[PDB]
């Protein structure tokens, strides 16, 4: 039943929530994916300061 | 210290490694006890304990 | 720096199948031939269909998708029907397509088996494979009594890369050099191995010396025909498909060398 | 979603060239055919009609990806001769072993029916 | 001429470490003109070599009879006068390594030259008098022929 | 090269020998040889190279007690010197034209390039010394005048090649300015640590200890002593 | 459900070979003789006839 | 900081490089003056990229020293290594 | 763009090939490319003129210029050590051994012309000997693309 027509996902400038104006969770909703802690961890490691911020603040909820 | 235990080291790890008067590496293969407790402040303060 | 002079020799001919062998001709040849067979040889078959009642327990997707694998007799009609594309009318016209229609209702408490029989074309030139005058009829679905089925589809002409309904062939044994003598292959244990139908050796022996000098000849064909063609038209189609690309991109050259100055 | 037409391998799309030809700068007397909706259905019967003329150096074709329907046939020759002639060259001679074939088949099958 | 080296060679010992391969074998031989050992890796599916065959070997630097050297490039339309008629069995490698007794003082007197056939590969060792035209990386032949 | 060899086999291999004059008209072409012989203050430069290589061996035993010679360093000398003998077609048959104090001269003047600390002050130069310690060892011991001259036998191109390429190699080498070493470390260590089992004497091993590491406890599941003897209890087994 | 029209592997017609194949069947045959009797040589189109459930005659007693 | 004596690397980092092609890319996608040729570069990358190439970048790098001071390293004054 | 170039100079996969972790590539050839290079440099393959232009025709660092063959006659015909010389870019050198080479033999003669053809051995960017494995193209330190990184 795992086919990928159920699992394929986009976004770009969606809806987002009421509590915090950041993307929704779930292709239900449009929603975004999760930039995790570890993700943070891997680009601080890679020194990349402005697509860490692109990601965390202009990118999700500036 | 529970217990002791007694061994010849096959790894060169764990034997003395000397230098040779000719100046070669040598691994001699000498005994060393491995305990189940640790006090090495005690242990240490020993006669024949390196 | 020119072309072979190859030659056939037709072992088995019927209406089912044909069984021929090329001889003196290069393996890239030969096996284009075999692909063109499967993928690039017309044939008429059901590519629309407007269900216009539908009461069995098989969903419309299910009912359409079957009718297209059913073969239609396309002898002699497909080289006068032309390409939904290329032709210059809309709907689905007489010179691009072939009607068909079905009606069936199962009023009888017997349960009624709707078959390829049943689809009634305009033109009685295309008709099923079952139908054409032993073997069964092709079963499209069945039916309880108070169920109805009531179509109107049309047949358009295309090949195999489209979708396989299009492919003429059952199955296309394609085979060359029996006896492993170019050893193309490399059997660990050729003690192991059967011989095949075309193989030429004592049964002593496992396989042919191996020949330096060697190259692929005499390739041999098993044109089965799933019955919309005949199995020698198939091989005719075939060869004047592939001829009919080379000469198109020939021209296409053409044009390209031209219209560089 | 995504499935691409099944026409969309064969059909050439509005624009677009069935054959485009590349001067090989790399090496002289070389070109690259890049044809498009063909597969190696052509490219082996080309390539291998190629490698059976002695003026050339080189005949190889490739497919740059399966999904794609496009395929780039490499060509080199001696100075004295040309690659644009031998792709002509070679295609004459593929129409021609296909006629010949195709006369010695219907011969073939005449000579079986009446047995 | 062209010529590095040529000799007739007997052949000793075939695969003597066992059959490796199957469409290669390691031919181990000795000449008689000059007692030079030879261990050789010939494609025996196209060329099939024998125990005690016996065949003239003659490795050079180039094809043509006539000094000039080559270009390393595959060129089938080349009618020049080349010397692979005159013989059956030829390869196109390099020279990777030579080998010898030379001391610290005094020079080489037995040297052992490596050449690898792109990846068939061949030991002649011998008297340096008779290697003194094989040098680290260069492109050589093999022009083998098998005779009675 | 200088660690694991012994006295007699260190002196052979690598002090250069400006007495036997068959051998060097073997390794040295006609104008270098006699140079070699005549002058003196180039013998006393060699046998300077040779004690200062002599003084890194004995660092090196004090460094690395145990007989591994296995070390990372920034270049590989071993490959660069490969490269030399391919890039400039150097026959190791025929007399080099390398002069051995171009060589010592050479070397020396490329550690005083390779600066990891930069100044002039004693304490950035000891810190220099201390910081390219294990590659100027390595170099010496493998850019050897000797070694220059029997066994890779370049050529003053190629060896004015081999500096250049070292230098620009090592100088690529150095960490730059701004590098998260921190999260670097961490990633480095967490990653085999997802690979690693959970589970004489039995031993914690795997995530539990490397657990037990990074959160100090005082009381771990497995402690335990390495007890060395020193004189004969560490020969016979009744006094042990 | 049914009984495909081709086979998936060879591009075979097995849709008019199932109600004979069951036909063969109560006459008893043997499952192999009755692929042969049908012309189902290779194993691909016996795939076909071996390896079929009739579920539609199951969804056919449920009323319409 | 006295400039005669800057004790910082002379060859540019990674993330300096990075930082100096993004920022220059930028300002050539909002139609800023370019140094170089332009034979056939469109896309502000290629075009700050090639600046590199030929050490026409008129940017000064403000390397922060952990004391406070800094040193303002010019793109020209750099030695590019990648 | 400054995201854009950022990436393209820090975290593109080609500069991300060899770690810090374990100064080593982490990236290295494949199950079926690992298999079949193993299968394609042993010392019994031979390549005919139409097969050695198929391959060549995938080289994208490829000058045009068909080597000459390893043997010339009876018939032309390349090896595959030839081919993945062409493959082998610059003249980089490099020394491994395969995942088979016996201990008794790096010893004994036959050191520098192995029987089983291992010892891998790359000199001016030629593969002049050796059957590639994980050991010579894999993960491993020091392999081949270690080298070309
Ligand atoms: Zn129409
Ligand atoms: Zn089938």
């Amino acid at each position: 039943k795992h086919m990928v027509d159920d699992k394929i996902h986009s976004r770009a400038r969606g809806p987002i929530q009421i509590l915090n104006r950041q993307p929704m969770e779930g292709r239900s909703r449009d929603g975004g994916l999760r930039f995790g802690e570890m993700e943070r961890d891997c680009q601080i490691a890679h020194g990349a300061a402005q697509f860490l911020r692109e990601r965390l603040f202009e990118a999700s909820d500036p | 210290i529970s217990k002791v235990y007694m061994h010849l080291p096959q790894t060169d790890n764990k034997k003395k490694i000397i230098i040779t008067e000719d100046g070669e590496f040598k691994a001699l293969q000498e005994w060393i006890l491995e305990t189940d407790g640790v006090s090495l402040m005690r242990v240490l303060s020993e006669k024949d304990v390196d | 720096p020119y072309a072979n002079q190859p030659t056939v020799r037709i072992t088995e001919l019927t209406d089912e199948n044909v069984k021929f062998i090329i001889e003196n001709t290069d393996l890239a040849v030969a096996n284009s031939i075999r692909r063109v067979f499967i993928a690039e040889v017309p044939i008429i078959a059901i590519d629309w269909v407007q269900i216009d009642a539908n009461s069995s327990v098989l969903h419309d997707e299910f009912i359409a998708h079957r009718l297209g694998l059913i073969p239609l007799t396309s002898d002699d009609i497909v080289d006068k029907l032309q390409y939904s594309r290329d032709c210059t009318c809309e709907e689905f016209c007489p010179e691009c397509s072939v009607e068909f229609t079905l009606d069936v209702r199962c009023n009888e408490d017997q349960t009624r088996h709707v078959t390829s029989r049943d689809l009634i074309s305009n033109s009685p030139r295309v008709i099923p494979v079952t139908s054409r005058n032993e073997q069964d009829d092709i079963l499209i679905v069945k039916l309880r009594k108070g169920q109805e089925l009531r179509l109107r589809a049309y047949a358009k002409k295309g090949f195999g890369k489209e979708h396989a309904k299009w492919n003429p062939t059952a199955g296309v044994a394609f085979e060359y050099d029996p006896d492993n003598a170019l050893r193309h292959t490399v059997y660990p244990k050729p003690e192991e191995w059967p011989k095949s139908e075309y193989s030429e050796l004592d049964e002593d022996e496992s396989q042919a010396p191996y020949d330096p000098n060697g190259k692929p000849e005499r390739f041999y064909y098993n044109v089965e025909s799933c019955g919309s063609l005949r199995p020698e038209t198939i091989v005719l189609s075939a060869l004047s498909g592939l001829k009919k690309k080379l000469s198109d991109l020939q021209t296409q050259l053409s044009h390209e060398i031209q219209s560089d100055v | 979603m995504n499935a691409p037409p099944a026409f969309e391998s064969f059909l050439l799309f509005e624009g677009e060239k069935k054959i485009t030809i590349n001067k090989d700068t790399k090496v002289p007397n070389a070109c690259l055919f890049t044809i498009n909706k063909e597969d190696h259905t052509l490219g082996n019967i080309i390539k291998s009609q190629l490698l059976k003329d002695p003026q050339v150096l080189f005949a190889g074709y490739k497919v740059p990806h399966p999904l794609e329907h496009k395929i780039i046939i490499r060509v080199q020759t001696t100075p004295d001769y040309s690659p644009q002639e031998a792709f002509t060259n070679a295609i004459t001679d593929l129409i021609s072993e296909l006629s010949l074939l195709e006369e010695r088949f219907r011969v073939a099958i005449k000579d079986k029916q009446e047995g | 001429a062209g010529i590095l080296f040529e000799d007739i060679f007997d052949v000793k010992d075939i695969d003597p470490e066992g059959k490796k391969f199957d469409r290669v074998s390691r031919l181990h031989c000795e000449s008689e003109s000059f007692k030079m050992d030879l261990i050789l890796d010939v494609n025996i599916q196209i060329y099939p070599v024998d125990l005690g065959d016996k065949f003239r070997l003659v490795i050079a630097s180039t094809l043509y009879e006539d000094g000039t050297l080559d270009d390393g490039e595959y060129n089938p339309t080349d009618d020049r006068p080349s010397r692979a008629d005159q013989f059956e069995y030829v390869m196109y490698g390099k020279v990777y390594r030579i080998e010898g007794d030379e001391t610290s003082t005094e020079a080489a007197t037995r040297l052992s030259a490596y050449v690898s056939y792109g990846g068939l590969l061949m030991r002649l060792q011998g008297d340096a008098n008779n290697l003194h035209g094989f040098e680290v990386d260069s492109r050589v032949y093999l022009l083998m022929k098998k005779l009675a | 090269a200088t660690l694991k060899p012994s006295n007699k086999a260190f002196e052979k291999k690598f002090r250069f020998d400006y007495t036997n004059e068959r051998a060097l008209r073997r390794t040295l072409q006609e104008d270098l040889v006699k140079d070699v012989l005549s002058n003196a203050h180039i013998q006393n430069e060699l046998e300077r190279e040779f004690e200062r290589m002599r003084e890194d061996r004995e660092v090196l035993r004090v460094i690395f007690p145990t007989g591994d010679s296995k070390v990372v360093l920034p270049c590989n000398l071993l490959r660069m010197i490969w490269n030399a003998q391919k890039i400039f077609h150097i026959n190791p048959r025929l007399p080099s034209d390398l002069h051995p104090i171009k060589v010592v001269e050479g070397v020396k003047e490329l550690s005083k390039k390779l600066v990891i600390v930069n100044g002039d002050d004693p304490l950035s130069r000891q810190a220099q010394e201390n910081a390219t310690l294990l590659f100027n060892i390595h170099l010496r011991s493998t850019l050897c005048s000797r070694r220059m001259a029997e066994e890779f036998r370049l050529s003053g191109e190629a060896f004015d090649w081999l500096l250049g390429e070292i230098e620009s190699k090592f100088n690529q080498a150095i960490a730059h300015p701004g590098e998260m070493v921190g999260a670097l470390a961490a990633q480095s260590l967490g990653e085999p640590a997802t690979q690693m089992t959970l589970n004489a004497k039995n031993v914690t091993l795997g995530v539990p200890r490397l657990k037990e590491l990074i959160n100090i406890s005082k009381k771990p599941k497995t402690p335990s002593l390495t007890v060395f003897l020193l004189g004969q209890s560490a020969r016979d087994a009744e006094r042990a | 459900m049914i009984i495909p029209v081709r086979c998936f592997t060879c591009g075979k017609i097995v849709g008019n070979k199932w109600e004979a194949y069951l036909g063969l069947l109560q006459a008893e045959y043997t499952e192999g003789d009755a692929l042969d009797a049908l012309g189902l040589k290779r194993y691909c189109c016996r795939r076909m006839l071996l390896a079929h459930v009739d579920l539609i005659e199951k969804l056919l007693n449920y009323a319409p | 900081q006295a400039n005669q004596k800057r004790i910082t690397t002379p060859y540019m980092t990674k993330y300096e490089r990075a930082r100096v092609l993004g920022t220059r890319a930028l300002q050539i996608a909002m139609c800023a003056p370019v140094m170089v040729e332009l034979e056939g570069e469109t896309d502000p990358l290629l075009i700050a990229m090639k600046e590199l190439k030929a050490r026409k970048i008129p940017i000064i790098i403000r390397r922060y020293l952990p004391d406070g001071s800094y040193e303002d390293w010019g793109v020209d004054e750099l030695i590019i290594s990648d | 763009l400054e995201t854009r170039a950022e990436i393209q100079e820090l975290a593109m996969v080609p500069r991300m090939i060899v770690t810090p972790q374990s100064n080593r590539p982490v990236m290295g050839i494949v199950q079926d490319t690992l298999t079949a290079v193993r299968k394609f440099t042993k010392r019994d393959v031979f390549l005919e003129r139409g097969e050695v232009m198929n391959l060549l025709m995938f080289l994208s660092t490829w000058d045009g210029k068909v080597p000459q063959p390893a043997i010339l006659k009876p018939r032309p015909l390349w090896t595959g050590k030839q081919i993945f010389s062409l493959i082998i870019p610059g003249h980089i050198n490099c020394i491994r051994t395969h995942s088979t080479h016996p201990d008794d033999e790096d010893s004994g003669p036959y050191k520098h012309i192995s029987p089983g053809d291992t010892k891998v051995v790359v000199e001016n960017g030629e593969l002049i000997m050796g059957i590639l494995c994980k050991k010579s193209l894999g993960t491993s330190a020091g392999s081949l693309v270690h080298i070309s990184y």
